[PDB]
């Protein structure tokens, strides 16, 4: 990074910390949390980087750095899966019509099972991927699941978790 | 095996005649310019090393390497080696070293390693560079006393590039007046580099003391007097044409596929006719022995060396003799080894460790293909030497008997030696090569070591006997003031 | 600009390094290869940097002793032993890293397991194997006895680190080597030779399963762990100028010229390295198929043609790293009337990675730091010093694969974001010998680090 | 060599000396040069006495 | 950014004529109107001015080489650098009677004299330099291509040159 | 990952003339071999900045004469 | 069937002369043709008198 500023490690400890509590702590769920934050994260994240990389071995500043890293892995893989949950609800809701009645009611879906089975499997390999992390993607992905199942019968392994 | 060629069993592979179209889709593909290009930001820009960025990797496919032997109808000879590794090892070997030169046509072996990589017919001198130095790959060629050597080290995905290159040498090389002439510099830089090598330097000067004006005595480098009046391109042609033949060549490729590497050395000579192979007066050396005392005015030390004829590469008593230089090992006063580094070895026991005055003791052993040199080097001040020589005399005569346990260490060391050498692809390239242009076949690193645990000290006493019968050789390098004089050296050794 | 994926099919074919940790901590690191000789060694993370001060030296020490007889052993026994074996057994000492192995035959393998382990587990550090080691390394610290190439790398860190032990060299101050004795070894043996901080590495006809039950049976006994090392800030990199000026050691000017680098595990590090290709090397004795005059490397080929004779000698590129610091400069030994021309070219070279560097140039490179690399990784000890030094600089081996894959991405726009922002108008240490009046002052060196074109 | 330029390009509109040849293309091949004929001791052509029975 | 973009139309655009036929290797028919153009305008010039412009001065060139007794490849000036590459590798004999030749025509063209006719009965337009020509444009190519395809950068005026280029010490006004 | 060779190749015959790799000790350490690891007299490190040629330096020996002089002569301005 | 190396020999420039190049090029012997006036002719007497003083 480009910058003439210098920190002590005492300094970078704490400015990766508090950027870690900062995205972990935050409710990943609200799409909006995410537009307005990411950018900021992103500007910090740079920065953090930019000086803690001579700490990247530190018994302290290096797990802090790792667990940062995997949080901001997470919180993308999460949105984009939640995103297009989003998406597929939207179009359930406006294929509904005007009021609810079918006034101007839009096309269906025609695969939506096959989008079930789709984001099912999306969601299974976060957890995989992610296993430090269960508690952030059931509340964006996990929760989002439980919704479609409302418009659509699927299974998935922790259907019956969401009392389905 | 379709055919058996001076004792070992090649697969005949046939000319095809190929569109060039179809050809040039195989080609490896790279480039030169790059006239724009599509901008992309570097995607673990953020990603420190230790985190693993790569997922989904192929499952590896691991095979024990074999050799593989294949001839072109033209009678060019291919060995190749595949052990998997990411850098190929090719090279040329050509059975036209100085020995082969008469009186007249001094130092054209060493010409011809000078012009080596010059203008071709399909590719100018600059061309054939710009395209080595661009795909990363380093090589170059050596002239040796029984052959020549091109070699190139290269990615192997380069290959039918790299193949291409080194046979243009040897195919139709344009021997440009004005392009040969340019090449006059590099004898006198060829003469700097050997000089510098004080090993090499007297190893030299030991051969051509052995063999007085023949087979293996011929300097190895072009002077830069006489000489250079037929450093001509037109004489190296004729040189060329009486030496270089497919049938005098081998092509040795290590980590190289050897069907692809086979098929691309196919179509190099498919559509082109390869120099023919005639006779060629081939003498055995003549072993007069001999001194000589080479006074280097900036030298303080004194480098002496004793030397024997020994009955070369072809013979039975390669292996046993190879065990007598293990045995007595040496060593150097400069370097400090460690454990199993010649610490225990009979010029290191006998002579490092009781004579402070000793800068070095080493035991050397040159083979070639029906003569070979082994004898003793020895190095101190100048002032030393007449007690340097007698205790180099004094080892001489101690060959007579060998205890049991110095037995079996040699013998455990140079099997060490043998497969820790082997192990470095130029130096099993280099082997192999060498190898067959020497006797035909490939004798494989275990084979010789089943060889070396059958050498038992009757045998070690008998090629010692041989040894010491032969009229010694006696160099001199450095501070040479104070050494001894031949007679005296003869008349020490007369006695065995 | 990206020109695609330069990973092939035959670089996924090499036999995975399996790690496993002991449960005493020590990690055990083996590759199989198809060969009948073998590297076993023990690469610990110890050297001159993690000594004190007054303790300096102590570690080199202790490396020249350890194999000069163990408690059971004796030096005649071990070396006698070893020779049996057809192995030899090596050693060295960094900075930041250590390393005791053995070349061997396969069936010495296990063997040099157990003469490895009692070496570094019970030293038997007798009192006139010290002694006459220390008049060895009497002699060794004496600069009539080193090298000008040794002894720049070592004044490069002595300037470039006053503050930190990174400075500190790794034979020591002859008023250390001269009180070293043998509880001074004994105490860094027990304190750095730890489970913890040691890499079992076997490369060869190996099984991991049976090389892990012998490291277990025979390092039981080790110490499990050492108090964690002290937190530090970063090394501080001082600019400044150590130049030996010396009219009477010849012609040959030797220089060195460092720029602040980055730690191993950087992301920017394979960018540094790539920019260590791009600099090269260069020697008048040994140019090579292509002259200089024609190079495709810039700097090589603008140096040859200066005054009709050649600025460079010799020179070379250096990309040193450590776990929270590095070090990036070239070295050069040039004529004394050429110094001038020398610096002033392979700076303008380094400053043009920030502004002007061609693709052609950047490909060239990575073919030539892939050819380096993997040529390496020929023979078993390549293999063994790749396993251990990475393990210990990264905490796992990078795959051929990966290091391609990563240096694909790499091209020559992000060479000139990094050259961006750590190299250019950066600061810079000097260091010398020899007859140096053309070398000017550190601050015009420094000015060279910036164009006023473009 | 000081500051100097070549026109070697790729013209638009002429064609390259391999394509068409400007010079008289018939020329002798020998296998080497001291095979050609001297010029000194090769008779040439029978001197004219008027400058319109030059060749 | 709009130079990336700009890179990008570049890189595709020369990638979709590589391999292209030079205009010269391809075979053209003239267009119906060339060929009107051809049959009537070109022969009456041809006939009328430029048949006998040419010929008035192609003959006194011929003279004016007869004169000073040189061939029409000797008035090459070796300012020229592909000429000076290709005078380098001319083999001695042609040498020697190009440099007598050519000192011949300096003495008589500085004295105002002429070549006696008895030594005029020659064909002054014998290309001896055509194999040597060639040779040197094709060294030129290479070096052009593989070694100076991009303005490259130099430190500037350090070793007695500009560092715009020259390889030559004080060989500009700039650089004295 | 570490580079352990310098970034010059050699170029050359790893072998000596007449000796092969039977005969030529162990190229690991051996004297005479032109691969075998340097001795760390010092520690290890200095191979990075170490020259592996051979030769040694011949100072101010020219490399940048393009075919316009001769050796032994003295360019005047360039020219 | 020639060998590959024995034909692009053939085609080395210095093979390739004009027809007619040996029959053409002119050889001068000197650069004063006969019949030219040169210090032979100009020459002043033995006998003739200082030119110094004018
Ligand atoms: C309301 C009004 C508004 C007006 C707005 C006007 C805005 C104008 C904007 C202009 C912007 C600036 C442009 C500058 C370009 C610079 C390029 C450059 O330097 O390139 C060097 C570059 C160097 O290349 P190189 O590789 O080093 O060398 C190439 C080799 O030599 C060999 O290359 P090669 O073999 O590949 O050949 C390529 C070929 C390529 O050639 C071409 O494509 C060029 C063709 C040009 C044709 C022009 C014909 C004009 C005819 C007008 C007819 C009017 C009819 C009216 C009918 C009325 C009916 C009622 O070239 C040639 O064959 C030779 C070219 C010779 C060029 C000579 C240059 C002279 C310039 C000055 C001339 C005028 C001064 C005297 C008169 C002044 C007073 C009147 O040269 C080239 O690449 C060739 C480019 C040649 C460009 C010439 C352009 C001339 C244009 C004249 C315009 C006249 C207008 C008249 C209007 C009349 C109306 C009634
Ligand atoms: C035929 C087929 C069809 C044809 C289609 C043609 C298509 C093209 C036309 C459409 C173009 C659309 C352009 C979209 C622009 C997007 C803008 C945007 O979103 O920004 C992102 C865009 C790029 O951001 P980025 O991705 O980070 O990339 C950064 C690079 O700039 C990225 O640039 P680069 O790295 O690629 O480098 C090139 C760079 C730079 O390129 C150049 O500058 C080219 C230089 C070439 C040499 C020119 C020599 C001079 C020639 C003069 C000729 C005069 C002839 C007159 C003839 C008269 C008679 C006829 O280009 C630009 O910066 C892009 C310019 C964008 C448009 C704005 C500027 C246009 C010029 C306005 C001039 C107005 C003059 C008024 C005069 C009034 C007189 C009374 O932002 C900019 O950088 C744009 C602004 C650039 C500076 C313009 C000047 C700003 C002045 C501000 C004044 C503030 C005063 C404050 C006072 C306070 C008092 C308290
Ligand atoms: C209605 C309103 C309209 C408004 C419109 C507004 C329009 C604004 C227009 C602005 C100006 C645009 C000018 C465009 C020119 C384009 C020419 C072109 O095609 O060039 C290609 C051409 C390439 O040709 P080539 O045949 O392919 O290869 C060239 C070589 O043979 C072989 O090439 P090579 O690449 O193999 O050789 C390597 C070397 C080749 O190097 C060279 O070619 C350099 C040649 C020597 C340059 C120095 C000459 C000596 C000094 C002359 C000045 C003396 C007095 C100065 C002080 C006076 C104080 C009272 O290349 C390099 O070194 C690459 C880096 C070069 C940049 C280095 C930066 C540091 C030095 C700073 C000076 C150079 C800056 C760039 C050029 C600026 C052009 C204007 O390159 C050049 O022309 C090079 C630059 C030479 C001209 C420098 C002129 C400086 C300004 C003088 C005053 C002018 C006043 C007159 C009116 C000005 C306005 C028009
Ligand atoms: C439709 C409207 C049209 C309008 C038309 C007008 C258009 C406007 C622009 C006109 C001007 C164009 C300028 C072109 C610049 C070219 C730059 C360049 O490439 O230079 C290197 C280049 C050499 O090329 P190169 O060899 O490839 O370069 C490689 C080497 O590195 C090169 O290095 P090198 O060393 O080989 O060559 C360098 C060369 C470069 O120089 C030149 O060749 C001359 C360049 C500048 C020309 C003069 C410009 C004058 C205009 C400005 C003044 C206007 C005042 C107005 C005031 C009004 C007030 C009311 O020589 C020098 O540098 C000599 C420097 C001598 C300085 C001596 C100073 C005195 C001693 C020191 C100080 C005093 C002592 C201390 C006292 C202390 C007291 C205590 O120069 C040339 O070859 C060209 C020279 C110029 C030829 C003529 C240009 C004609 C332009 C076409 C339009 C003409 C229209 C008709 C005009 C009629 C007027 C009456
Ligand atoms: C309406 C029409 C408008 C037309 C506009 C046309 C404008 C033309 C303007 C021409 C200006 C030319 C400036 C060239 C500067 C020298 C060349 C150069 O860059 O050299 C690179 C070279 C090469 O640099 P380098 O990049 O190799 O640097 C290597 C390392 N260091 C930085 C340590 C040297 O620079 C030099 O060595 C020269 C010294 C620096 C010169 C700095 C600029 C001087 C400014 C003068 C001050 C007074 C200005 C007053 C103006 C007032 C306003 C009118
Ligand atoms: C109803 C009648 C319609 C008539 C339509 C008009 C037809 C006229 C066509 C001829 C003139 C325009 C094309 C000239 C081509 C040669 C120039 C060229 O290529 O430059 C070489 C070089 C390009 O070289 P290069 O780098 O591409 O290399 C090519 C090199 N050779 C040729 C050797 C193969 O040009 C430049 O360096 C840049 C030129 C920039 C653009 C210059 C201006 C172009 C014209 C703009 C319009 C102005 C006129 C009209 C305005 C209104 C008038 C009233
Ligand atoms: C889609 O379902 C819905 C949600 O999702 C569940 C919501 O969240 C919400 C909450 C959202 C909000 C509060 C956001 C703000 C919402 C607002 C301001 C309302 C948005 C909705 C609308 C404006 C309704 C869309 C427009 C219409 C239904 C058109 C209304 C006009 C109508 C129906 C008149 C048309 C009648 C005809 C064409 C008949 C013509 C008659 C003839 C030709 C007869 C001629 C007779 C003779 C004699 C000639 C709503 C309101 C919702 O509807």
């Amino acid at each position: 990074m480009l910058t003439v500023d210098k920190f002590t490690r005492a300094e970078a400890l704490q400015r990766a910390s508090n950027l870690y509590y900062q995205v972990l702590g935050t409710n990943w769920e609200d799409g909006l949390n995410l537009v307005l934050d990411v950018p900021f994260w992103e500007s910090e994240l740079e920065k953090v980087d930019h000086m803690c990389e001579p700490y990247l071995c530190d018994d302290e500043i290096g797990p802090i750095i790792r667990n940062l890293h995997e949080t901001v892995n997470c919180m993308y893989a999460c949105e984009d899966v939640r995103d297009h949950i989003n998406e597929l609800l939207e179009l359930s809701s406006r294929a509904e019509g005007v009021m609810g009645s079918g006034a101007a009611a839009s096309e269906e879906v025609e695969n939506m099972p096959e989008q079930c089975g789709m984001v099912t499997k999306a969601y299974e390999d976060l957890l995989a991927r992610y296993p430090e992390h269960h508690p952030k993607i059931e509340q964006t992905v996990g929760h989002g699941l439980a919704v479609l199942r409302q418009l659509e019968k699927f299974n998935f392994k922790s259907s019956h978790r969401y009392f389905f | 095996g379709k055919s058996t060629i001076q004792g070992t069993s090649y697969n005949v592979v046939k000319f095809q005649q190929e569109d060039v179209s179809e050809v040039v889709k195989e080609v490896p593909h790279f480039q030169f310019y790059y006239i724009g290009g599509e901008h992309k930001d570097n995607k673990y820009r953020d990603v420190p090393l230790d985190i693993p960025v790569l997922t989904e990797a192929p499952p590896p496919q691991l095979k024990k390497p074999e050799m593989k032997f294949s001839v072109l109808e033209n009678g060019m000879r291919i060995v190749s080696v595949d052990k998997q590794g990411l850098t190929s090892n090719l090279g040329l070997f050509v059975h036209a070293g100085s020995r082969f030169e008469t009186p007249a046509e001094e130092g054209l072996s060493h010409m011809v390693e000078c012009v080596a990589f010059r203008s071709t017919a399909h590719l100018s001198h600059l061309r054939t560079i710009k395209t080595i130095e661009v795909l990363g790959m380093n090589g170059g060629c050596q002239a040796g006393r029984e052959h020549i050597m091109y070699n190139l080290e290269l990615l192997r995905e380069y290959m039918p590039v790299a193949s291409t290159l080194v046979v243009g040498n040897v195919l139709f090389p344009r021997l440009l007046p004005w392009e040969v002439n340019a090449c006059h510099k590099e004898i006198k830089k060829a003469h700097e580099r050997l000089k510098a090598d004080t090993d090499q330097y007297v190893s030299e000067l030991l051969h051509q003391t052995a063999y007085h004006n023949n087979t293996l005595g011929n300097a190895l480098l072009a002077n830069e007097g006489r000489a250079l009046e037929h450093f001509t391109g037109d004489n190296i042609r004729e040189f060329m044409m009486k030496h270089f033949s497919a049938e005098r060549s081998v092509f040795v490729g290590i980590n190289v596929d050897h069907d692809e590497l086979c098929k691309w050395l196919m179509r190099s000579f498919a559509e082109y006719v390869a120099i023919p192979n005639l006779p060629r007066d081939e003498a055995k050396p003549v072993y007069t022995g001999g001194y000589k005392l080479e006074e280097n005015a900036d030298m303080p030390v004194c480098n002496i060396a004793i030397g024997f004829e020994t009955e070369g590469w072809n013979s039975a008593d390669l292996v046993p003799v190879t065990v007598l230089q293990t045995l007595l090992g040496g060593g150097g006063s400069f370097s400090t080894g460690g454990p199993g580094k010649g610490m225990h070895s009979r010029l290191y026991l006998n002579v490092l460790n009781q004579n402070p005055n000793v800068e070095s003791c080493m035991a050397f052993n040159t083979q070639y293909s029906d003569s070979g040199l082994f004898g003793m080097y020895i190095t101190g001040f100048g002032q030393e030497a007449p007690r340097l020589v007698d205790i180099a005399l004094n080892e001489l005569r101690k060959l007579d008997s060998f205890t049991p346990d110095e037995v079996s260490r040699a013998k455990n060391t140079l099997k060490g030696n043998i497969f820790m050498n082997a192990e470095n692809s130029k130096v099993l390239m280099e082997d192999i090569g060498r190898q067959i242009i020497m006797s035909g076949k490939v004798v494989t690193p275990e084979e010789f070591a089943a060889r070396v645990d059958a050498v038992t000290e009757a045998d070690l006493k008998k090629v010692a006997a041989k040894l010491l019968r032969k009229n010694p050789t006696y160099v001199v390098y450095g501070d040479t003031k104070s050494a001894p004089h031949y007679e005296y050296v003869r008349t020490a050794l007369a006695s065995l | 600009y990206y020109w695609g994926s330069t990973v092939t099919t035959e670089m996924h074919n090499v036999s995975p390094t399996q790690v496993t940790r002991l449960p005493n901590g020590m990690r055990v690191a083996t590759q199989f290869s198809y060969t009948d000789s073998a590297t076993v060694g023990l690469w610990i993370d110890a050297g001159a940097r993690y000594e004190t001060k007054e303790s300096n030296g102590t570690a080199h020490f202790l490396e020249r002793v350890l194999y000069l007889g163990t408690k059971n052993r004796s030096r005649d026994q071990l070396e006698t032993e070893v020779e049996n074996l057809g192995a030899n057994l090596n050693s060295y000492t960094g900075r930041e890293q250590t390393a005791f192995y053995a070349k061997t035959t396969k069936d010495g393998i296990l063997p040099c397991i157990d003469i490895l382990a009692d070496c570094i587990l019970n030293p038997k550090l007798d009192g006139d194997e010290i002694e006459k080691e220390r008049v060895r390394i009497t002699q060794d610290l004496q600069a009539v006895n080193q090298s000008y190439e040794e002894l720049l790398y070592d004044k490069v860190h002595t300037a470039c680190y006053r503050d930190c032990s990174l400075g500190q060299t790794v034979i020591g101050p002859e008023e250390n080597v001269a009180t070293i004795k043998r509880d001074h070894m004994v105490n860094y043996l027990y304190n750095n030779f730890t489970a913890d901080r040691m890499v079992l590495v076997a490369v060869g006809p190996v099984d991991h399963a049976q090389i892990v039950k012998e490291a277990e049976k025979k390092f039981a006994n080790i110490r499990p762990t050492a108090g964690p090392r002290m937190l530090e800030e970063k090394p501080y990199f001082c600019a400044s100028e150590l130049v030996y000026r010396n009219d009477d050691m010849g012609p040959t000017a030797h220089i060195a010229i460092a720029y602040e680098g980055v730690p191993w595990r950087s992301p920017d590090y394979i960018t540094f390295m790539l920019m260590n290709a791009i600099i090269g090397s260069y020697d008048k004795k040994n140019e090579g198929l292509v002259p200089g005059l024609q190079s495709a490397n810039r700097i090589t080929q603008t140096g040859a043609t200066r005054m009709d004779v050649g600025c460079f000698d010799y020179y070379t590129g250096f990309n040193i790293a450590y776990k929270d610091t590095g070090l990036f400069g070239f070295y050069i030994a040039t004529d004394e009337v050429a110094v001038e021309h020398a610096v002033g070219d392979l700076m303008f070279g380094v400053t043009s990675f920030s502004y002007s560097l061609t693709e052609e140039e950047v490909m060239k490179a990575k073919r030539e730091l892939k050819t380096n690399f993997f040529s390496g990784l020929d023979n078993t000890t390549g293999v063994a010093e790749d396993i251990g030094r990475q393990i210990l600089a990264y905490g796992r081996r990078l795959s051929p694969a990966e290091f391609v894959e990563r240096l694909d991405q790499i091209d020559s726009q992000e060479v000139q974001r990094v050259a961006w922002n750590r190299l250019h108008d950066a600061e810079i240490t000097m260091t010398g010998v020899g007859p140096l009046h053309g070398l000017l002052q550190l601050w015009d060196l420094r000015r060279q680090t910036w164009w006023w074109r473009y | 060599h000081r500051p100097t330029t070549v026109k070697m390009i790729d013209s638009w509109r002429t064609e390259p000396s391999s394509e068409k040849p400007m010079w008289y293309n018939r020329f002798d091949q020998v296998d080497h040069i001291s095979q050609h004929p001297d010029p000194e001791k090769t008779e040439k052509y029978p001197p004219v006495d008027d400058t319109r029975k030059l060749m | 950014s709009f130079h990336r973009a700009f890179a990008r139309v570049v890189c595709n655009y020369n990638k979709s004529i590589e391999g292209s036929v030079p205009w010269y290797q391809v075979k053209r028919e003239k267009s119906p109107f060339q060929q009107v153009w051809d049959e009537v305008f070109t022969p009456i010039w041809f006939k009328l001015v430029k048949g006998p412009y040419e010929r008035w001065e192609y003959n006194a060139l011929v003279a004016r080489y007869r004169g000073m007794g040189i061939m029409a490849d000797d008035a090459m000036n070796d300012k020229d650098m592909i000429v000076e590459r290709a005078l380098d590798i001319i083999p001695e004999d042609i040498r020697i009677q190009r440099y007598r030749r050519m000192m011949r025509g300096a003495v008589l063209a500085g004295r105002k004299l002429h070549l006696p006719l008895e030594l005029q009965n020659y064909d002054p337009m014998v290309p001896y330099m055509a194999p040597y020509i060639e040779e040197a444009k094709f060294q030129m190519q290479e070096e052009q291509e593989l070694l100076a395809y991009h303005p490259w950068d130099r430190r500037l005026y350090t070793a007695g040159v500009s560092g715009f280029g020259e390889t030559s010490m004080h060989s500009t006004f700039l650089t004295m | 990952p570490p580079i352990q060779k310098p970034l010059l190749p050699s170029g050359r015959a790893v072998l000596k003339h007449g000796r092969s790799m039977l005969c030529s000790g162990n190229l690991s350490y051996d004297v005479n071999s032109t691969i075998k690891a340097p001795e760390c007299k010092r520690g290890m490190g200095f191979t990075q900045f170490k020259r592996f040629t051979p030769v040694p330096i011949e100072s101010g020996v020219s490399v940048g004469n393009r075919g316009w002089f001769f050796p032994g002569v003295i360019p005047y301005q360039g020219h | 069937g020639e060998p590959a190396i024995q034909s692009i020999a053939r085609f080395n420039p210095d093979n390739f002369r004009p027809v007619g190049y040996a029959e053409n090029i002119p050889c001068p012997d000197t650069c004063v043709p006969e019949g030219h006036l040169d210090f032979r002719h100009t020459r002043l007497p033995t006998w003739h008198a200082d030119r110094r003083p004018f």
